[PDB]
């Protein structure tokens, strides 16, 4: 399986792709980004190889429900265009912790939230993406997982040396993924035959010595073709699904620095909205092109993807957890002709490079403006950039060192790992941002202490899970999309209360920083020609109405797809 | 209830939702 791509013709495609990417990057190197590149880059930053691998694996093991996550992004993307980005533009902010500094004041909350978003990036993004790329390389090539990570990040470092490049990335990835989807669906015999054959993927080897595994452990779920699964016994329960995934997605899109940073570089508000719409329409695809291909991989490679014997799973992937995360790679490697196999390897690398370069740049911005600038108040621009570069290097090192914990991570389902860790560490951030933008009363001490409590609970559960890998069901037995809701509610209530206890932060410090005061001019007094254009969110009535209708139609399409897939 | 019945019903209810949202936006 690993020797398939060794053909010279197949690798010709990857070298052509890399030459094209280098040419585009050099041309770009050698605020008017516009709607189609804004949306293309948002999609390419959101959809990395982490999504490919995790979504396909969770689709193989659990079914279509995981794909629904991506569709929720659609709705949240709409929010990002019409609720949060206008405020980030009016506030004239570059980073989100800088927005919280302007909103609340004081240095502790900015530093803390920057560090928390950096830890979130490290674990979820900079481990899942590199791990997924390593899976792709290891299944495609004999190189080990760690060596695969090393090669992948070397290639990414070459790649960085953005929105236009990410537009190329997303176009190539979308075309290649559509090609693979069509090819695999025809091979299985269409969607009807795919559904019929999917409820038969039971591996032949199901007993190890005298121990027989439970029937529900290895057979595909009866609800594998339903997004809304049982609230209690079904993995990814529908109430947890909707609410917890909406909270997590709110964090990721409307408060993470990467998405908002790429959304801010728009020429004007209309192109912000257009980029949001294009990214949403592109995000409507990742189900049909990542989840269903993984299910097809299960159908065609049941013994490899549905393994339940620890010995067999270990021999197939070196892990005794189930080999669930290698769904998409196998499909790409074993079912793709030489040229198309090379093209799909290029697609996976394209999505990964977009996501990882976006995250590297955003983390550099966060550490550069929100911590290093504060430690060295008189830092020169050159030293500032040097600090950012060293920070991304340290971030990469920490993420690589953290990879091994991601391997098992809830039975090898990488996307489950991503969503669980980010559910532990994101709901506090989402709560503070929602309250800050929508609630004037919140103040710096209250927000800081609410965040500290939320992080305390999240780290408590995370350490318990990592220690137990018999864990008490009263704490860890609840699915993490429900721990996300619990943590969000706890942080929300804590922030509200302790803010009502301490200080109002008068009212003249919240002009153009809160939703109620987004339009007031009133000579804002900060807690800490060109600018008039930068803080301008005016849009021509024609384009504004066109983009409003476009967003309504996009969310209509998202709801239609959700209901079509139950 | 075929899947496209569900899709159309969801489109209808969500369109009503957006219509109510814009109605309140105009009124509020
Ligand atoms: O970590 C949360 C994020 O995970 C990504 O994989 C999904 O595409 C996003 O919708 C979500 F917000």
């Amino acid at each position: 399986t690993h020797e398939l791509i060794r053909n010279a013709a197949d690798i010709s495609i990857i070298v052509i792709y890399f030459v094209v990417v280098m040419a585009v990057g050099l041309w770009a190197m050698f605020r008017s980004m516009v709607w189609w590149p804004i949306g293309a880059s948002l999609f390419a930053s959101n959809i990395g190889s982490g999504h490919f691998v995790g979504l396909a694996g969770t689709g193989a093991a659990s079914g279509i429900a995981i794909g629904g996550f991506e569709w929720n992004a659609l709705v949240l993307v709409v929010v990002l265009g019409w609720l949060f980005v206008p405020i980030y533009i009016k506030a004239g902010v570059v980073t989100m912790p800088e927005y919280l500094r302007k909103r609340f004041g004081g240095q502790r909350i900015q530093v803390y939230l920057s560090l928390l978003s950096l830890l979130l990036y490290i674990f979820t993004k900079i481990s899942a993406d590199i791990f997924s790329g390593a899976i792709f390389i290891n299944l495609a090539l004999g190189l080990n997982l760690y060596l695969a990570i090393f090669l992948l990040l070397a290639i990414t470092a070459l790649y960085t040396i953005v929105i236009y490049t990410d537009t190329l990335q997303t176009v190539i990835m979308l075309v290649g993924s559509l090609i693979l989807t069509g090819f695999a669906f025809h091979e299985v015999g269409g969607y009807d035959a795919f559904m019929e054959k999917y409820m038969k993927a039971i591996p032949t080897i199901v007993s190890d010595g005298n121990t027989t595994f439970q029937e529900k452990c290895y057979t595909p779920r009866a609800d594998s073709f339903h997004i809304f699964r049982d609230p209690l016994t079904g993995d990814l329960p529908w109430p947890g699904f909707i609410f917890g995934m909406s909270i997590l997605t709110l964090w990721y899109w409307c408060t993470d620095q990467v998405i908002v940073q790429r959304c801010l570089s728009a020429k004007n508000m209309s192109h912000v909205k257009g980029g949001c719409i294009l990214c949403g329409y592109l995000k409507l695809m990742p189900m049909f092109i990542m989840v269903m291909p993984g299910m097809i991989s299960r159908i065609l490679y049941t013994e490899k993807i549905a393994c339940v014997v620890p010995s067999e799973c270990e021999k197939y992937c070196g892990t005794k957890v189930g080999c669930t995360n290698i769904a998409y790679p196998t499909l790409v490697v074993e079912l793709m002709p030489n040229g198309l196999r090379g093209l799909m390897l290029s697609v996976m690398l394209a999505s990964l490079m977009s996501s990882l370069t976006s995250i590297f740049n955003s983390a550099s911005t966060l550490f550069t403006m929100d911590i290093y600038a504060k430690v060295r108040k008189r830092a020169s621009e050159k030293e500032l950039m040097i600090a950012g570069r060293l920070f991304i290097l340290v971030l990469i090192g920490i993420s690589i060192a953290w990879v091994p914990i991601v391997q098992s991570a809830q039975s090898g389902q990488l996307f489950d790992y991503i969503q669980s860790i980010t559910s532990y560490l994101g709901p506090p951030i989402a709560a503070v941002f929602l309250l800050a933008i929508f609630w004037k009363r919140v103040n710096e001490p209250g927000a800081f202490w609410g965040l500290i409590l939320g992080l305390l609970i999240g780290i408590s559960r995370m350490i318990t899970e990592f220690a137990y890998g018999n864990c008490p069901t009263i704490i860890c037995g609840v699915h993490y999309l429900y721990f996300a809701i619990i943590l969000f509610a706890i942080s929300f209530i804590t922030i509200v209360v302790i803010s009502l206890l301490t200080k109002p932060i008068p009212d003249v410090h919240l002009y153009r920083l809160c939703w109620s005061l987004r339009n007031s001019k009133e000579e804002r007094i900060d807690l800490d020609a060109m600018k008039m254009k930068m803080t301008d969110t005016s849009e021509k009535p024609l384009w504004r109405t066109v983009l409003n209708v476009n967003g309504i139609i996009l969310v209509t399409v998202a709801v239609f797809c959700h209901a079509y897939f139950a | 209830l075929q899947p496209w019945m569900q899709g159309l019903i969801a489109v209808a209810v969500f369109l009503v939702l957006v219509a109510i949202a814009f109605a309140v936006n105009h009124f509020w």
